RNA sequence: UGUGGUGGCGAUAGCGAGAAGGAUACACCUGUUCCCAUGCCGAACACAGAAGUUAAGCUUCUUAGCGCCGAUUGUAGUGAAGGGUUUCCCUUUGUGAGAGUAGGACGUCGCCACGC
RNA sequence: GCGGUCGCCUCCUAAAAGGUAACGGAGGCGCCCAAAGGUUCCCUCAGAAUGGUUGGAAAUCAUUCGAAGAGUGUAAAGGCA
RNA sequence: UGAUGGAGGUAGAGCACUGUUUGGACUAGGGGCCCAUCGGGUUACCGAAUUCAGAUAAACUCCGAAUGCCAUUCAUUUAU
């Protein structure tokens, strides 16, 4: 019902270097209604729902308006760091 | 001959009765005879091949090849272009005839009498039966003088094992 | 006391002539060993596998399909 | 002196690698497993320690899963040989792992003797370690 | 038992003399088709695909059996409707086929008529 | 084992072409109807003896 | 509009699976005396024929099971500019792949002939 | 110094044009074929499953699947259905 | 310098091929030991045919980058 709906640049270049030290998860999404844009977020708002809800339950991203019905796809990081990266979401609709 | 006539009139449309073919042009048919002889001896002397091709042009109508050797391997001590056997195709008329003494003449002179082996099965209509020997009316004792034998390939345009059963049995083949 | 340390020539191998350019006639385009591209519009294989330009004009490269490509020429 | 697991060749020698960086490769057949957090060569004998520290904590068997494996070749002159000549002979078999190949998995056990053994493990091998589940996963069938 | 049907071959063996030269811009194709009835013709340029002039076998105007007696009123009728446009050094298509008949026929018709070999 | 060999024009007698044979294969002396630069005609060649 | 012949355009044209048709046409199909042919064989090749049939091929239509084409993201890597240990890692500015896909996709265009 | 090597041809090292050294890592050469050349026609492979007299896992057969898993005089790359 | 065009198998991915290899399922029948002295073949590797997930490579490739490189009756600036 609400997360962390934030937008992104085109190519926001190697100051994700800086992303990388003082924590957030650039994310992803691409659907039906809405083409592809890419999204912020932050790890301590997703894995509660890991735990909470489950690994593979309904996550609705909302616009203030109608639904966007996203799933997990891939989220494999870099190894010996224990946090968020390449966030794939996916929807499926109704 | 006998068996062209037995197509056209009685062995057709029982077949077509079995079956309900909406066509007529699905009538399965038959098409080959492929016989062979392999030597295996013939390497070690060339004057095996002198009567074997004599044997089957006076069985068939028609000398047979001289097969190759697709190998070469010692294991079996052969090399590449080596003579071992000997094919012949049957088209036409004389394969309804020789069927025809088949059914008459060979099956009657084999020794012990327990029937036709039925197990050549294969799905797709291509029965082959082993022949070991004198089972023929063109061979004498006095000039055959060796333990060759035959090759029946029958290939058939039938496609289950008793469309293919019912055309040989119409025509003959008494199994056991 | 090694059995190694033997070698080739450099046989200075690749293409001698970009696209677009002005070319004379029978000048070498392609050098290959090993048919890598095939000619077209009057281009000819030679003995050693290499590709002329008969007809003064303009190098284009292209396709065929998905697997190879073709050299041409187009005068003016 | 014995090599508990070799190779088929079909070379004598390679060329001494270069190795950066890799990531991911997470924990795939077991419920529990380290990471190596730095890069080295890690050789064959290594792999014998770390079995034979896993295996005497546990009991009546368990699930051993070892995922990594020596694949390339060392070589070493004699003592007092000068520069020069071909290389030397060709002697173990090592395998180098970078920042964070999973080096074996264990299941079927609870956790303390997972983490005695996987202590075990990591105090006879050259690389720091950590201690790692299926902690989060959304493939689970 | 397959039984490969001969369209297949007949093609294969075009794109095995096509490749050459077709070179059809002012010395343009003949064509030859056989059927179990009939034999058609057509002369045609690239890389425009237009056929300029042909004729059938028994569409149009016919002689006796379908046969090499065909054969040679169609070689007749082809470079008849072909010279009025002007055409001098046609290019034989063998098809994918032999000379036993039928085809030949077709050619020495096309020899005599008008068109240069 | 295989040597070098020069043919002859049979009519104006000159050591015209050269070639290789393998004289345990083709013990013989060559025909061919090789070129005659001198004469300007097709003629007959064979092994200079 | 159908049917046949014949062309380019990257399989987005394919494969597999399912259905219908014989006006004309194509093909199977009946033969071999004739031109021809079989390293044996009218199976092919070549020559003649109109008894039979949509059964197969061929043509039309359905299917996203298989194969193919696949945006935008991100991430790995890297030019230039830097900084600490120099095994190697990190930071600004430019450029970004492969895997993963949402999606597309059971063709498009050209000429001639015969019917309609 | 004792050993090894001295000309030519393929591949890697070679930093995706060309070039590039080491007593770096790997294999060959000092021929052969009178057709193993030229032209013109025709053809498509290795295997695998299933039956078949001597017949053996594996000779000769027959059917089906099969883009190559074959072959290409000779070493290796690059090509060629 | 900017624009445009292609030559190509480097970094990284690196599964499709060729090499090296980790655990499961399946039998087709090897199963030495069988029950045996007439059908059940009991255990094991289940190896090859497969079929799953998971690694890997200077002389592995289904793919594939920045950069330099070659050219243009191209544009600007400059002096070879
Ligand atoms: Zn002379």
């Amino acid at each position: 019902v609400q997360l962390e709906v934030k937008e992104r640049a085109i190519r926001p270049r190697s100051l994700r270097n800086q992303l990388r030290h003082e924590g957030k998860v650039p994310a992803i999404v691409y659907g039906y209604q809405i083409e592809s844009t890419p999204i912020y977020f932050e790890e301590k708002d997703l894995s509660k729902i890991l735990r909470e809800h489950g690994a593979n339950t309904v996550i609705k991203m909302t616009v203030d308006g109608k639904n966007i019905n996203t799933l997990m796809s891939k989220a494999q990081l870099d190894t010996f760091t224990g946090q968020m990266l390449h966030v794939e979401f996916l929807s499926v609709n109704m | 001959n006998r068996l062209k006539e037995k197509y056209i009139k009685e062995v057709t449309p029982s077949l077509v009765e079995k079956f309900n073919y909406s066509s007529v042009m699905q009538t399965p048919k038959v098409d080959k005879i492929v016989i062979n002889m392999g030597v295996g001896d013939a390497v070690s002397n060339a004057k095996n091949l002198d009567k074997a091709v004599e044997e089957l042009a006076l069985i068939t109508g028609q000398k047979p090849l001289i097969t190759k050797a697709k190998k070469s391997i010692a294991g079996f001590r052969l090399r590449e272009g080596m003579p071992i056997g000997a094919k012949v195709t049957l088209r036409g008329e004389r394969m309804y005839e020789f069927l025809d003494k088949l059914v008459t003449v060979s099956l009657p002179r084999v020794r012990d009498f327990h029937g036709v082996s039925k197990k050549a099965f294969d799905g797709r209509g291509n029965y082959t039966l082993g022949i070991k020997e004198l089972i023929f009316p063109e061979v004498d004792y006095d000039l055959v003088d060796k333990v060759r034998g035959m090759d029946i390939v029958i290939v058939t345009t039938a496609n289950t094992d008793e469309e293919s059963r019912e055309l040989l049995a119409q025509l003959g083949m008494p199994f056991q | 006391s090694t059995s190694n340390g033997r070698d080739s020539e450099s046989k200075r191998l690749g293409a001698k002539s970009a696209d677009g350019q002005t070319v004379t006639g029978g000048s070498i385009l392609y050098r290959q060993r090993g048919t890598k591209i095939y000619p077209g519009v009057n281009v000819g294989i030679g003995g050693d596998d290499t590709l002329f330009a008969k007809v003064d004009g303009v190098v284009r490269f292209e396709r065929k399909g998905r697997d190879k490509k073709q050299v041409s020429v187009y005068p003016v | 002196m014995l090599v508990p697991k070799r190779v088929k060749h079909r070379r004598e020698f390679r060329g001494k690698m270069r190795g950066e960086a890799k990531g991911g490769k997470e924990v795939a057949f077991g419920e529990w497993g380290l990471q190596a957090t730095e890069s080295h060569w890690i050789t064959n004998r290594q792999i014998e320690a770390a079995r034979i520290a896993m295996t005497r904590y546990m009991k009546r068997g368990g699930k051993v899963w070892i995922k990594i494996f020596p694949h390339k070749s060392y070589t070493s002159k004699a003592i007092g040989v000068r520069m020069g000549k071909g290389k030397g002979a060709p002697e173990g078999w090592v395998s180098p792992v970078k920042r964070g190949k999973i080096m074996f998995e264990i299941a079927g056990v609870p956790e303390e003797v997972a983490r005695e053994a996987l202590r075990l493990a990591s105090h006879k091998l050259p690389v720091k370690t950590k201690i790692v589940k299926r902690e989060e996963m959304g493939g689970e069938s | 038992i397959t039984k490969p049907d001969k369209n297949k071959t007949r093609q294969k063996r075009h794109r095995r003399v096509r490749n050459k030269i077709s070179g059809t811009a002012e010395c343009p194709r003949l064509n030859i088709f056989r059927s179990n009835k009939n034999i058609y013709a057509q002369v045609i340029d690239d890389v425009a695909g237009v056929t300029l002039a042909s004729a059938s076998a028994l569409d149009k105007e016919i002689s006796g059996g379908t046969k090499t007696e065909t054969a040679a009123a169609v070689g007749k009728l082809v470079a008849e409707r072909a010279a009025e446009k002007g055409i001098k050094k046609v290019v034989f298509d063998r098809g994918g086929y032999l000379y036993h008949g039928r085809v030949q026929a077709l050619a020495e018709a096309a020899r005599e008529n008008g068109l240069e070999f | 084992m295989r040597v070098n060999i020069t043919l002859e024009c049979t009519s104006c007698k000159e050591r015209n072409y050269l070639t290789n044979k393998n004289k345990r294969n083709n013990p013989d002396r060559l025909e061919k109807q090789k070129y005659c630069p001198r004469e300007r005609k097709v003629t007959l060649h064979r092994e200079t003896k």
